[PDB]
């Protein structure tokens, strides 16, 4: 022979992968990679985030000072984990605008409580209850002060507190709703109560609502919880003539990266930067189809369960 | 598939090719052989890797957000939150779909274009000593050795040395 | 001749269609299809959805039991249609957070009312009014009970109701705001009223506001409407000493696909899966430019009035 | 318009073509004629239909939503609802525009590429018995019948039977 | 020589520009244009928009009639600019739902006030205060009327006002919260006040909260501000027996293009269609990275600081 | 870069070219020269200008919106507003990025395609009187004047007048 030949071609694989294109919906290529992370490990790694496990306590009960949440004093968290087995074992209470306070305290990241010296003259301090036993005797919340009449009278309390620091102060107070019209006058000689808490720019006035409620842990009275924020240079004034659950100090308010998450997954000692209510998930892929609630540097939640990206040419076998 | 090289005038692929993505296969007067071409494979690999590592780098980092699961029925605020979440999810899924749909097409078309570029370069090298047989191969009308095909492979083929012999062989 | 010729080419049409591209804004192709549905039929088809026509009644009046909406008892809807010619012809009333209750009842999909046996001892039941005639005599709402004094006294009502079922219960109650200070003591001997409704986790206390209002249908008194939701395992307690519009039972609360829509379009017997306030529109196209309020599997509302997609090659005529 | 076949080196279209989208038209020693090619037309039709029926299938089904028309002026909640609705509408109209703008360009380019592919295949079939006249036609330098053009149309043209005659006709 | 040569090629530039592509991240082209406007001039042009400079007054103080904001009577604005050096120098007050009223009046675009003739018989009008000096003597807000007892009694005020026009009317009223229980009975002989304002479809009843507050400009009393909207064909009724800050007329309510913006940038006499809190920015580019608060025909706020679009071919130099 | 003309078989650019974007440069029997081609440059400029003025026309006009900067901490409404704003910004930045990334690629590919189209037209004009030398130039096997190159430039080259001379020069 006095000639030659030179053929050109490309490679192929026996099994390729089906991908979607602009024209076709199923076209077979030599290789593809997955873009949607759709599985979780099942555990919540405690690095490099600071996770706090709220075993049997919610955030509000750990704020108020429930006797079975006394291990949560001055807890500093980066992410609070709330379990579903949580319950309350103190005086039955109620919070108007509960979600607002829960999100305000969850995003602050601290339970640091500075005690202050209030002067309540003419009343009896450190009221107790048999529904909130702290030890073998009666008790109450550890951050609140239940004031009642001193002997035979209940004067008009009028107290002040200035803010000379350079941070905001959070005060938590409450009002007591009695059960009958006889226990009102046996604790506060006045036949009607009223609580006013005022700063230089706002004011809140609450009046107790006497009535009967369902029995909860042996009581038909209630407590309503309110809060106030004092900014640097402001002042706080508290006026009352009955039905006052006074504060004992203030919480320090911070700003940063902190949140809260309801999940029943255990906690291990791995390392991951993303946390979902199902556990920690890796973040090598841009999208995820596990949960739409996420904390950290997490991929985005999509509705598709699989998306393959082609990293090779078309597959034309023999 | 826009240039018609892969799945076009090249019938099938070569499953015995394990060195690179594109390569040659010659039939000579001393036997047969096979080799690969590093430059086209490298260009395709670099482009596909650049695209891939372009899309997968992260952009978001969220710490505090709104509530997305509720235990009660409340009213306006819950309705607005659910509407916001549904709109966000529906608007991100469409982007997730369209990005992949566009990039797969572009990847296929570029991996098809590289083959046509290699073919056209090889055709331009063999000026008038070869004829295209229509199925991806060239019929070379002069007689080469295993050292003549390798000069065509590493881009130093001298066409004017075999011109007279090829012209007398192909045209008469 | 000892040669030949072989020409290649494509087809063209006399009139083509102008489309937009990435480069050009008006390029002429051989064929194009429309992608934006911009017209409506004008009628609301009643298949396969279950449409309820609220001719002269709103949702809240059909809930309370207006005497001209007594045909809407236990109506089950998949989409409630509210007309603009609707009016009220009973005791003038008022709802705080009206939109919340309207959206809560609209998305439930039922008006099923289970009557319960409450025991009100010491008062007179089945109060009536001359502004809400049901027949030839005086009347009232059919789902509420207007209690007044029995002879010369009005004791402190205190009633309970447990929830032993496995679904949620919706209770609708109200409070009566009188016109003068003489008609207060002639219906409820106490000079001030108060209504407390409490579950194990919430409480609502309302106090009547004596005053004069504009005359509406011959009255200057008012009624305020409130609601409560009792979950399985909970309990309801009602305490009062005057100005109570008691309930007669509970509505059953469901979850599903249901909504409400304001429209003045008639109803026919066609078949369509999408419903807009203009009527039913087909859903063969991905986009629509008719209304941004939609029910069903509807296309998305865009601001463009036309968008053409090319389904052919370019048009180059002779 | 990226390959330069339609509206490029082919001057105009054929309005007398009613069988398919692409076709032939020969001028012979026995008269003239016309025909079509089913494969290119079928490929284009299948691709365009796949794209079309890809985009128009439905994805949404909404039953309960928020209020979008108000009769009063209220405050923060109404402002937030109107803002949400305006953002959703503005973000969906942009997608509606961009999808059409991209797909029309891709359709035009693929329907232009099919013509170039058919032309290049027809050129590769007539190995050295034809010359391209520059306006879309081939001058075949040997003498065919109405049965020679049909062998070129159904892909079984044998070039080596007319090689010597064509080479003596075109080069001398 | 008996031959020739004909070479083809393209142009190149010495310095080109780096742009991003689908494949490459840095590819050098011959030319590129910028798409993100990332700088501001620093001033707010007063054309063709009508800008109002609220030097030392907020919107609410200019609404109520503060004595140092009397230049803002019947101001018509297209965009209200609020400075940070603003303060109040009148009777200390308080607004429940402040943001709602601020956004309602900001988007209306007028402070046009029509005075109406109310008849208050049995009381003393035009009450004053030493914290709101208008000139050398005591004063008050110019749009409100402070009524107190006339000699020895304070009768039950009951007044009406119909709306016969074809536009909506905005009424601004208030309630006075005293400091002690002695100054209550020295201004309004009744030991408890109440204010009811009612239309044919709504009602608002407020009761004063006696208590002490922080001293602001020499006073520990407060004022709470409420508003009512009367639609054409409706009627307004005001009932009270103490603690009423009556209105003097109504504001006209309009609908159009108007808003409010907090900014400390000066105002010049240039021409621009977009306004940001940093000043006016041109709008030749589709995107902007200056501020996410914008008024007018403004580009969209993106997070990227630069985006270059190629307007030339690739750059391959010698 | 899909056709392999710019940065492909044409080694570098011509920095002495100031008339247009694409042009010619001949080496004759009477000296050298240079010129430009208006049609390809005009097509590229029109396409790029159409694209540019397509994207930069405005679509939005907003007068009243929601509050985006707060001085207090309040609760649910502020959280929802901040979430809405963050979602809107994050969803618009992605579009801003993707539009530019796609259009730059399309611009580069079209400006590469115009060169290949000009080259292929010039090749189709010189039917069999020229040979492609592989680096962007044609070797013309008959003898032209400064008036022969200009007939090739303004599209009226008559190949059949120099056919016999070129065929005897190139093949023998
Ligand atoms: C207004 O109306 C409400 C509702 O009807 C009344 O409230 C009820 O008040 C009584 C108080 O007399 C409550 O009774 C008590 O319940 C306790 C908890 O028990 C429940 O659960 C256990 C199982 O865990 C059941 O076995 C039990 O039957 C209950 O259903 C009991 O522990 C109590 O027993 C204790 O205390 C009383 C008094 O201290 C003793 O006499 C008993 O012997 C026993 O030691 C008691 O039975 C009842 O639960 C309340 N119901 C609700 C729904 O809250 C108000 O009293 C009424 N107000 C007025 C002024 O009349
Ligand atoms: C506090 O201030 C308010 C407002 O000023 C007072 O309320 C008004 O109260 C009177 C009651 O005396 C209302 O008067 C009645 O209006 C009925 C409806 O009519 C209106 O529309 C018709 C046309 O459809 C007009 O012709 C008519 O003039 C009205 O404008 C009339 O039908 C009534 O006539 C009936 O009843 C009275 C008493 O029953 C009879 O004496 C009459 O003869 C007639 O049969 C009557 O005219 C008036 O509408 C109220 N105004 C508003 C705006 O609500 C409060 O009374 C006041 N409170 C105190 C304690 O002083
Ligand atoms: C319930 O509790 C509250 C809080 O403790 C009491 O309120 C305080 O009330 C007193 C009134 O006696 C207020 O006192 C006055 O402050 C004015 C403003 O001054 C402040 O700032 C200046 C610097 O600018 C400081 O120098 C000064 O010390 C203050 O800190 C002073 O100008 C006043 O002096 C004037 O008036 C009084 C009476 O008119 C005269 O006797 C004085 O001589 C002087 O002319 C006065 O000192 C105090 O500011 C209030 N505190 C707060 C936080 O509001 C309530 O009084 C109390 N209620 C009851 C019923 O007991
Ligand atoms: C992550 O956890 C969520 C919540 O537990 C899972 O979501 C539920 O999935 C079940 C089974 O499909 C459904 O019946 C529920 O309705 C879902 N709850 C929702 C959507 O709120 C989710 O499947 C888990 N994902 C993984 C990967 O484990
Ligand atoms: C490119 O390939 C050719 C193959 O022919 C290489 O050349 C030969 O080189 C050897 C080594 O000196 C000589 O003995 C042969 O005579 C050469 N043959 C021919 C036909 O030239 C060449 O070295 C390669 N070049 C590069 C840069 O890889
Ligand atoms: C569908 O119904 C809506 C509401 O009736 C129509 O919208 C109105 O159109 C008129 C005329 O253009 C405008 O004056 C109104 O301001 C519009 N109301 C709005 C936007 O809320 C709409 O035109 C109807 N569409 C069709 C196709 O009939
Ligand atoms: C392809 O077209 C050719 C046209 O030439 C067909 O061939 C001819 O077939 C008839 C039928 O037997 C013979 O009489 C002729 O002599 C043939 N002519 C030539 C030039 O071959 C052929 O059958 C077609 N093939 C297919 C598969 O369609
Ligand atoms: C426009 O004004 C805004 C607000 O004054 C500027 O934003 C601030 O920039 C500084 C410096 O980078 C940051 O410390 C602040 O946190 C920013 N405030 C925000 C984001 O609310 C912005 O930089 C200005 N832009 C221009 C181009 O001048
Ligand atoms: C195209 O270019 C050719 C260059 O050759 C132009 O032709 C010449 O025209 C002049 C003017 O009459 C004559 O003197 C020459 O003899 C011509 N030479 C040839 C080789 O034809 C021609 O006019 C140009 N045409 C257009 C339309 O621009
Ligand atoms: C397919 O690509 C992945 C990475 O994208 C690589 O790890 C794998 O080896 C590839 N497959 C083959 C068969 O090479
Ligand atoms: C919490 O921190 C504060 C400030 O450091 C400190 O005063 C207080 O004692 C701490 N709480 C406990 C439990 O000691
Ligand atoms: C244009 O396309 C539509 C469907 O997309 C088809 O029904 C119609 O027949 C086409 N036009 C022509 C002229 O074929
Ligand atoms: C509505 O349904 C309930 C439960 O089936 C039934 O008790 C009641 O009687 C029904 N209402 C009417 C109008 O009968
Ligand atoms: C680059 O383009 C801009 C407009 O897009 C133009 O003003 C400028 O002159 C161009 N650069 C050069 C070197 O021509
Ligand atoms: C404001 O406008 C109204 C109506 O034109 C007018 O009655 C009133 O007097 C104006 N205010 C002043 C300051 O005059």
């Amino acid at each position: 022979n006095s000639t030659a030949t030179l053929c050109l071609g490309h490679h192929a694989v026996p099994n390729g992968t089906l991908v979607k294109t602009i024209t076709d919906d199923q076209i077979e290529v030599t290789n593809a990679t997955e873009l949607v992370q759709s599985s979780s490990t099942g555990k919540i790694c405690n690095n490099p985030h600071r996770i706090l496990d709220g075993i049997d306590c919610t955030l509000i009960d750990a704020l108020l000072g429930d006797p079975h949440c006394d291990v949560f004093q001055n807890e500093t968290w980066d992410l609070f984990v709330e379990r579903s087995k949580a319950f309350s074992n103190c005086y039955p209470y109620d919070v108007p605008d509960y979600a607002s306070l829960r999100s305000l305290v969850a995003s602050s990241g601290t339970l640091e409580f500075i005690t202050e010296g209030f002067t309540w003259t003419g009343v009896t301090q450190n009221g107790g209850s048999n529904a909130c036993k702290r030890g073998p005797g009666s008790g109450f919340f550890s951050r609140l002060n239940w004031l009642t009449k001193s002997g035979s009278t209940y004067p008009v309390l009028n107290v002040t507190m200035p803010n000379n620091d350079n941070f905001d102060k959070l005060y938590i107070w409450g009002i007591h709703h009695p059960s009958t019209n006889q226990e009102q006058t046996s604790l506060y000689v006045q036949a009607s109560g009223r609580v006013t808490v005022s700063t230089r720019r706002s004011q809140q006035t609450i009046i107790p609502n006497i009535g009967s409620r369902p029995w909860v842990r042996g009581l038909s009275s209630r407590i309503s919880i309110y809060w106030t924020i004092v900014k640097p240079g402001d002042v706080l004034v508290i006026n009352s003539n009955g039905n006052l659950i006074a504060p004992r100090g203030y919480f320090k308010m911070r700003t940063g990266k902190s949140s809260i998450m309801r999940s029943d997954a255990p906690i291990d000692t791995c390392i991951s930067e993303c946390i979902t209510p199902n556990g920690s998930i890796p973040n090598d892929k841009p999208f995820q189809n596990v949960n739409k609630i996420t904390y950290g540097a997490c991929p985005k939640y999509v509705k598709q369960n699989t998306l393959k990206l082609a990293t090779g040419m078309r597959n034309v076998p023999e | 598939g826009l240039f018609g090289a892969i799945a076009g005038f090249i019938e099938n692929g070569w499953e015995g090719m394990i060195d690179g993505w594109y390569g040659f296969r010659h039939q000579n007067s001393e036997g047969t052989g096979q080799a690969a071409d590093l430059k086209s494979t490298q260009a395709a690999i670099d482009q596909i890797n650049g695209k891939l590592n372009r899309v997968i780098e992260k952009t978001n980092e969220k710490f505090h957000q709104i509530e997305k699961e509720f235990s009660e029925v409340e009213g306006r605020i819950q309705d607005l939150e659910k509407y916001v979440e549904d709109t966000k999810i529906d608007l991100w899924s469409y982007n997730a779909e369209l990005l992949v749909a566009l990039e797969n097409q572009h990847t296929i078309d570029l991996t098809d274009s590289e083959m046509n570029k290699l073919f056209e370069k090889t055709r331009r090298q063999l000026r008038e000593n070869a004829e295209e047989m229509g199925n991806g191969c060239f019929k070379i009308y002069h007689k080469c050795d295993n050292a003549c095909i390798e000069s065509i492979r590493n881009g130093t083929y001298d066409h004017d040395v075999y011109r007279d012999e090829a012209l007398n062989n192909r045209f008469q």
